[PDB]
């Protein structure tokens, strides 16, 4: 049909304005921030995917769990998380972010930060290589390349 | 009170500004520099008291053309008039007041 | 007619400015021994749509705390203001021909800064009010300054017209004539924009994005066009006033390319400048205005005022 | 690359050329093609008054020569 | 008298009515005397345009400079103040007597 | 006419742009979305409060001098006179005044901020 | 009859006056006084006084931003009012209203005199003088005439500044 | 003069700005005295026709005022033209 | 030369404005066309309202903000 090939042309752009511009905010909790770092070191250049820190949780699109989620630090995490405009989106990142890693049993870590915010990508490793975190990134572009949007609104 | 230094010494330290047909720079004329002019030569000398009496033409004159308060009573009568008689239809206004008409190098 | 130069004049600026920010981004990369945005277009010339494109898709979110009206107000107030000091610049004929251009656009520039006070107040938020007297501070640290250097630079001139500046230095750029006040107009303007070493109203790094930290989406992406307008509008003045080009009467192009070089030139400065040094104290620089910039000043306007006098050379156009 | 930044440059730079080309280009279409008049002070006012009401047209820019006075 | 000079002098006498009320506030009547301030300097340029008196043209730049000084005046007073009640208050403002 | 027009224009263009902001995308604001920022944490206090000033002095300097510029400003048109002297001597009295004050309040520590 | 441009200028000139006015947290009395000051320059353009309209704008945009800093650091509440979150306020403000149209719709159906003498109307263009200028503006020869002929008004408002600052330092100096 | 130039040196080693300013400001304020160029400055301020030379009604007793404007008497910018 | 003109058009438009006057004002009783304001005898120069009184809008704008509003 007409009203079919324009609400996908329309989720396609906006899909693409959304995924060639994500602006995580400047968010790190311990080791695997050192990685996430080196991801913006002139190496691998995060910055040439159009992938640039912003520290306001409001003019931020992505969080990167990058290091442990204590108990003391769950509540802070979770209100910079609701302070963040949809859409938004979490990456997890290394064992300790993923499920509680090498603190998996302690008393005051959460067993992973899927327990607070919901995560669309899980990043492995201990800590993950920046290679791993820049594939992690990529893999985000591509979930929310597939995401349709319009066309579910068109279909209701 | 008033201690006129400024006429024993001869120094004139704000009396270039007091009226408006004092010297002006680059020439420049005041908008009433006549009326102002003639009504200082009328009312000077003879004293306060006797200048509100004899030269009130004068000073009527420049407050006329300060304000312009009877010109503007004049042109509102004759545009009240002139309104009225286009209601009622029998004024039939010119080309030149239209526009319609030349103008004039 | 005259929309159409409206137009004309309002949305090529909006576009420069877009690929304005592209430009600083690959700039400071290079220099940073990296490479900036080469991924989502050609050497990565769709970056700035698609940032735009993303910015105005985001939801904007207005905090409860907040003041509404002037919350929407000031990124308004930002932007008309940034658009409008555009149109007395002669490039070479202004789209707005006044007798006193300068004074204006002085006007205009601390009008500017309301939006950013306005906008922090009504953020309600500790860091918003913070830039917004910081900002309270960097103005009242170069707003004199910045207008003794104007009237010392203008003072060669006969007026405050802007296209007569064109004319004043057909033969000879003015910086070869007040190059010490080239370099403290360099620096206020460098201030007057919150450019580094002057950002302290953002202060990423201590005042977590400041005044605009509350600006989600669409206000901030305004807020973001209205500060990089400013920068190139204020370098294009900067070039206008000391740097002249040769003025044809028959082929204004040659001094628009010639023009907007020199802009550009100033613009990229202005990037290297950000990237070279970091960042001063907002006391630092209030000392350094007041205590530095403004005796010098001083002096300056006095040998510029007598200078003329003393040589025989006073300009036409009283 | 240290050139790829050039590109994005010229594109800046040819937004840059857009406002003031067209601005000339404006004026000329819109005053007979020569330079739109400058009238800065009161005098210049009445000389483009003066031309406007001997013109016959209601333009100012449309000049009168020899021609015209026989 | 044209609608202008009217509408500036009430706008002049709103000012000090303004000042008059005295609310709670001490900067808010300082901000009324700015607006008295700026109503006569716009009457008295409108009147010196009017009838062309060149020489004092200069008359309104003099008055807004002893303006500053008022302004200036006013607030040196206002800190002052705030460093004895911590707030600016006119209430506080009561220790003499008639 | 021309400046009140490119004005409205401006205006009218920044509105639109607001408006389009703010009613195209979804909107979904719950209240913990809408909260006051710091860091992490709830503020303590209130935004509201008095926020001292330690340059106050300075502020009311910058006051003081604003005007200063504003009586200097004149000088491009005040060097066309005829005699230049008086001219020359009243814009060089003018400016060593506004020296003379700017020395007063700096051996003062006027410039110095509170502590 | 000619757009009214003026008389509207006048009017709102007058409508931030009362918005000031009413003492509403001076952050929005600032702001007040801002439309008016930027109002009455637009006036003061509009009959040829370009100088001193937009002189008189510069100087009271800074006086504001000092203002502004102010209020933040000493004339603030926990919940700052505004022209409809107080019945004072708010009844200032409407009184102020309808006393500015009274006075309007008064002065312009009929000449009444209110206070200084009667009405005029029919537009304030009317009192322009039509008499023509040279290559020079007479606002700007009047302004820069201070050099040469007000060696007096020159030389008190020096000293007036100078003493103004030595005023303010002796104020706030403390003890 | 002694202590004076250890002062001088003292500034200029702390604090040049003010040294560079206070020269500066105090060439200006002797200089254009002594400058043999004011004159020139004040006579071509003088020279320029701002408003229209009023013709003086002629009484027969003016040898001084030209009959007309190429006439060789009256002011002349000679000097004006090799300046 | 442009002085001259000046005068002549300036006369014209008075003439102009006092010929259209005395046709409106004939049947007001006690009203005398071309009645001067001014005790003095000698010539005041013209208000711009007595010039431009009885015509169009868009002339009166050009003459009282044509100079102002051109930019
Ligand atoms: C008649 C007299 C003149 C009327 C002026 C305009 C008409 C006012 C009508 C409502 C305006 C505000 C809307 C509102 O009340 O809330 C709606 C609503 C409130 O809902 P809420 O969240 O539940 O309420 C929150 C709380 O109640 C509390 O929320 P709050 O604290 O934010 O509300 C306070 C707000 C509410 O307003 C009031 O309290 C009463 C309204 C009276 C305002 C008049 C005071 C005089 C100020 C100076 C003169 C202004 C110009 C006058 C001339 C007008 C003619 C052209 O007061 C203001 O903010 C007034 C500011 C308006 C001045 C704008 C001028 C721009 C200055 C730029 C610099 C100038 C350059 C030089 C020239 O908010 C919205 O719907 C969102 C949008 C609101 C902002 C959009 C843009 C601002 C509105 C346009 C203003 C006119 C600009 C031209
Ligand atoms: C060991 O101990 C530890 C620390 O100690 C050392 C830590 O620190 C620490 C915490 C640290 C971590 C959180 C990691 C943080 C990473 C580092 C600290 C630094 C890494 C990178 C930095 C942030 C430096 C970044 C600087 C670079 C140069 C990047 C570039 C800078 C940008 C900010 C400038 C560019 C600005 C943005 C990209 C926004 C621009 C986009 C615009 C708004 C859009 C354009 C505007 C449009 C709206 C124009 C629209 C107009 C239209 C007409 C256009 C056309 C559109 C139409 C559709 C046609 C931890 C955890 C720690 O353990
Ligand atoms: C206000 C005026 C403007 C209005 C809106 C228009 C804005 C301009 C549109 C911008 C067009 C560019 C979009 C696509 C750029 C091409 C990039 C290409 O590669 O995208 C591919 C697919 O792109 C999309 O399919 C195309 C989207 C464009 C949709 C067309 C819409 C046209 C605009 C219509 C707007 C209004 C419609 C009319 C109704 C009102 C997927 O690539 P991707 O995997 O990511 O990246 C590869 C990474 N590598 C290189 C490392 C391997
Ligand atoms: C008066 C003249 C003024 C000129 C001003 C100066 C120049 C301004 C122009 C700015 C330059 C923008 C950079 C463009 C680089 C070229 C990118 C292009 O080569 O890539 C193509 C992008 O193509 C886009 O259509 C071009 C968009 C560039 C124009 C957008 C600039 C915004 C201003 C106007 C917006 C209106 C957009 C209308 C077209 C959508 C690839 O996308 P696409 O072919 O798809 O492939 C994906 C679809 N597949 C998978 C099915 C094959
Ligand atoms: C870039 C510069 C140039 C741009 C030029 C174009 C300017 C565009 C104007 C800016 C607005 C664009 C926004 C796009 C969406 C429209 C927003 C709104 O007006 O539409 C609906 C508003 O409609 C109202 O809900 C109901 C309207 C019922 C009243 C009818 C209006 C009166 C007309 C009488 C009816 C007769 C037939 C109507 C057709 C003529 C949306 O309601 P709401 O859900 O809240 O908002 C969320 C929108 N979402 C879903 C996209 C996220
Ligand atoms: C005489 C009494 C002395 C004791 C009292 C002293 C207290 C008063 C302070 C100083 C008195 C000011 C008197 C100056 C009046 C100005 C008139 C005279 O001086 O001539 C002027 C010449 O001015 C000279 O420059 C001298 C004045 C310079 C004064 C120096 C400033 C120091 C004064 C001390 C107090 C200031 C504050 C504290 C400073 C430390 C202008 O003459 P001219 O230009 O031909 O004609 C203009 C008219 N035209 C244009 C139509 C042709
Ligand atoms: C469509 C109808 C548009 C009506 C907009 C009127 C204002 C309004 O209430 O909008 C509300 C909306 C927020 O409501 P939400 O509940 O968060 O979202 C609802 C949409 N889903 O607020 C806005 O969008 C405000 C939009 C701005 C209106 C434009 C007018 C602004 C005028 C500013 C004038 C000042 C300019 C100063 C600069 C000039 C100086 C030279
Ligand atoms: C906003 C701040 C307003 C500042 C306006 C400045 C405009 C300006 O300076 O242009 C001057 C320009 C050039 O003239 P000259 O310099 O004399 O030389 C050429 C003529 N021979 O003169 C003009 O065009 C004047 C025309 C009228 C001025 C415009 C007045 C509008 C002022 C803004 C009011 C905005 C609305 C008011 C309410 C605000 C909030 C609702
Ligand atoms: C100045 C430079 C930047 C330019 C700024 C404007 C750019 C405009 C570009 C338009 C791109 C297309 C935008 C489409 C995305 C709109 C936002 C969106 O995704 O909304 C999704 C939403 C999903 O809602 P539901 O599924 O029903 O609810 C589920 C939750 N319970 O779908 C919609 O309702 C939107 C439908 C289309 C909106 C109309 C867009 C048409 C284009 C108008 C653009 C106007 C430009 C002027
Ligand atoms: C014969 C008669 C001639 C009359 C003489 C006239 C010439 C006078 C000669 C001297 C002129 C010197 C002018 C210097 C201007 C002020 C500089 C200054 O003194 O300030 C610096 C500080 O200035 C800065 O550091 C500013 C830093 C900002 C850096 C920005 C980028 C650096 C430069 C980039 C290129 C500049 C381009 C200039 C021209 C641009 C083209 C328009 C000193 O500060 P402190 O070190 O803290 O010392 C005081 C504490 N004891
Ligand atoms: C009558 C002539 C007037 C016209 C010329 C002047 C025009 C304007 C220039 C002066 C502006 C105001 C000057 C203010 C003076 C302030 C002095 C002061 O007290 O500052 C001292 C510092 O300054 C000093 O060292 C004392 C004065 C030093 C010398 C000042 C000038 C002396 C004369 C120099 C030039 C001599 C003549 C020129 C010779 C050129 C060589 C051939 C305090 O140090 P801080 O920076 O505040 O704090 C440091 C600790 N953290
Ligand atoms: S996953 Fe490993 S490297 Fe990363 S924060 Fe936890 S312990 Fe450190």
């Amino acid at each position: 049909s007409r009203g079919e090939y324009v609400v996908a042309k329309l989720d396609d752009l906006v899909n693409w304005a959304r995924r060639s511009s994500l602006w995580p905010m400047t968010f790190g909790l311990a080791c695997c921030a050192v990685e996430m770092m080196h991801m913006a070191a002139p190496r691998y250049d995060m910055d040439r995917f159009g992938v640039v820190f912003r520290a306001s949780p409001r003019q931020s699109d992505v969080m990167i769990v990058a290091g442990t989620l204590t108990n003391k630090m769950a509540p802070a995490l979770r209100k910079v998380y609701d302070q963040m405009p949809e859409p938004r989106y979490v990456v997890s990142m290394g064992s300790c972010a993923n499920g509680g890693g090498y603190y998996h049993y302690s008393y005051s870590v959460v067993r992973g930060c899927d327990r607070i915010v919901p995560v669309d990508i899980y990043v492995p490793g201990c800590p993950p290589t920046a290679e791993a975190l820049l594939y992690g990134i990529l893999q985000l572009q591509r979930k929310i390349k597939r995401e349709k949007r319009l066309r579910i609104w068109y279909r209701r | 009170p008033f201690f006129d230094v400024q006429k024993r010494l001869g120094l004139d330290l704000d009396r270039w500004m007091t009226i408006q047909s004092a010297e002006q720079p680059h020439k420049i004329p005041g908008r009433c520099h006549a009326f102002e002019k003639e009504w200082i030569e009328c009312a000077h000398g003879i004293g306060g008291i006797r200048a509100e009496k004899e030269c009130k033409i004068e000073f009527d004159d420049f407050v006329e053309c300060l304000l312009r308060q009877k010109t503007m009573k004049r042109l509102s009568a004759i545009k009240r008039q002139r309104d009225k008689l286009i209601k009622e239809g029998k004024y039939t206004p010119p080309p030149h007041h239209l526009g319609k008409e030349d103008p004039r190098p | 007619m005259f929309m159409i130069n409206i137009l004309s004049l309002i949305i090529p600026i909006l576009l420069a400015v877009a690929f304005l920010t592209l430009v600083e981004r690959k700039v400071l990369g290079y220099m940073q021994l990296r490479k900036g945005p080469n991924v989502v277009g050609p050497y990565g010339l769709l970056q700035p749509i698609a940032d735009a494109l993303k910015l105005f898709t985001k939801e904007p979110l207005r905090p409860a705390t907040s003041s509404i009206s002037m919350f929407i107000i000031a990124p308004i107030l930002a932007l008309s203001l940034a658009l409008t000091m555009w149109v007395p610049l002669p490039m070479p004929y202004p789209l707005i021909n006044m007798n006193l251009g300068v004074l204006f656009m002085l006007a205009m520039s601390s009008l500017a800064v309301y939006s950013i006070l306005w906008s922090g107040w009504a953020s309600n938020s500790k860091y918003a009010l913070i830039g917004a007297l910081r900002a309270v501070a960097q103005t009242i640290s170069y707003e004199v300054t910045l207008a003794i250097i104007l009237l010392s630079v203008l003072l060669m001139n006969g007026s405050y017209t802007l296209s007569t500046l064109i004319t004043t230095q057909e033969h000879i750029w003015m910086i070869f004539t007040s190059w010490p006040l080239a370099m403290m107009w360099f620096i206020s303007t460098l201030a007057e924009t919150n450019r580094a070493p002057f950002d302290l109203t953002e202060g990423e790094s201590e005042l977590v994005s400041g005044f605009n930290v509350e600006y989600a989406a669409g206000p901030f992406a305004m807020f973001f066009m209205a500060e990089y307008a400013n920068i190139i509008m204020m370098n294009a003045f900067t070039a206008i006033l000391f740097l002249g080009a040769s003025h044809d009467p028959h082929t204004p192009e040659l001094y628009t390319i010639n023009f907007v070089l020199k802009t550009l030139a100033l613009t990229i400065t202005f990037l290297w400048i950000r990237a070279s040094y970091p960042r001063f104290r907002y006391d630092q620089l209030m000392h350094l205005l007041w205590k530095s910039f403004l005796p010098l000043t001083l002096a300056l306007c006095m040998w510029h005022i007598s200078l003329p006098i003393m040589t025989a050379s006073i300009p036409p156009q009283s | 690359m240290w050139f790829e930044i050039l590109p994005g440059i010229a594109v800046m730079a040819a937004c840059l050329f857009i406002p003031g080309m067209a601005t000339a280009h404006i004026h000329k279409f819109t005053n007979g093609g020569k330079e739109k008049r400058v009238a800065h002070f009161s005098y210049q006012w009445n000389l483009m008054e003066r031309d406007r009401r001997i013109s016959g047209v209601n333009r100012y820019h449309v000049t009168k020569g020899l021609e015209n006075i026989d | 008298m044209p609608l202008v000079y009217m509408n500036i002098i009430m706008a002049f006498a709103i000012a000090l009515a303004g000042l008059l009320m005295y609310r709670s506030h001490l900067m808010s009547s300082l901000l009324c005397l700015e607006g008295m301030m700026l109503s006569l300097f716009i009457m008295s340029t409108l009147i010196i345009l009017n009838t062309h008196f060149t020489l004092a043209n200069m008359m309104p730049i003099i008055l807004l400079v002893f303006a500053a000084c008022e302004a200036a005046l006013g607030l040196s007073l206002l800190v002052m103040v705030s460093n004895t009640y911590g707030t600016d208050y006119v209430q506080n403002l009561n220790l003499l007597q008639c | 006419m021309n400046i009140m027009l490119t004005l409205l224009t401006n205006v009218t263009l920044a509105s639109l742009l607001v408006l389009i902001a703010f009613w195209l995308p979804q909107l979904n604001a719950y209240s913990e979305k809408t909260s006051p920022y710091e860091c992490g944490f709830d503020p303590m206090g209130s935004a509201r409060l008095p926020f001292s000033m330690k340059f106050f002095l300075v502020a009311i300097t910058f006051l003081l001098f604003d005007l200063e510029i504003a009586l200097l400003l004149p000088l491009p048109w005040a060097s066309q006179t005829n005699n230049l002297k008086t001219m020359l001597t009243m814009a060089l009295f003018l400016l060593i005044l506004l020296a003379a004050s700017l020395a007063y309040e700096w051996t003062q520590k006027g410039l110095e901020w509170a502590e | 009859m000619t757009m009214y441009i003026a008389f509207i200028l006048s009017t709102i000139f007058v409508i931030g006056f009362v918005g000031f006015s009413s003492k509403p947290s001076p952050i929005y009395g600032g702001l007040g006084l801002i439309v008016s000051g930027g109002v009455g320059c637009g006036i003061v353009l509009n009959f040829g006084g370009s100088f001193l309209g937009l002189m008189v704008f510069l100087i009271y945009l800074g006086g504001m931003l000092v203002v502004f800093g102010y209020t933040t650091a000493m004339a603030t509440e926990m919940y700052p009012e505004v022209w409809v979150s107080n019945k004072t306020v708010f009844g200032a403000f409407v009184s102020g209203l309808m006393m500015e149209f009274c006075m309007v719709y008064y002065a312009l159906k009929e000449e009444e005199v209110e206070i200084i003498f009667k009405f005029n109307g029919l537009g304030d263009w009317v009192i322009y003088d039509t008499g023509d200028s040279g290559f020079f503006s007479e606002e700007a020869m009047g302004i820069a005439a201070l050099y040469s002929y007000g060696t007096w008004l020159v030389i008190v408002t020096g000293w007036s500044l100078l003493i103004g600052v030595v005023v303010i330092m002796e104020i706030t100096r403390g003890n | 003069a002694g202590r004076i130039a250890s002062f001088l040196k003292n500034a200029w080693a702390k604090e040049p700005v003010l040294v560079a300013s206070f020269a500066i400001g105090g060439l200006a304020i002797i200089l254009p005295s002594l400058s043999p160029y004011t004159n020139y400055a004040i006579r071509i301020n003088r020279a320029t026709p701002y408003n229209y030379p009023v013709p003086l009604r002629d009484d027969g007793n003016m040898p001084d005022v030209p009959s007309h404007p190429q006439d060789p008497q009256g002011p002349s910018l000679e000097w004006l033209k090799n300046l | 030369l442009f002085q001259a003109e000046k005068d002549r058009r300036v006369l014209q438009m008075l003439r102009e404005n006092l010929e259209e006057e005395a046709i409106i004002m004939k049947d007001v009783p006690d009203w005398k066309v071309g009645e001067s304001v001014f005790h003095t005898t000698r010539w005041v120069t013209p208000m711009m309202g007595e010039l431009y009184g009885l015509r169009t809008n868009e002339e009166i704008l050009s003459a009282t903000y044509g100079f102002i509003w051109y930019t």
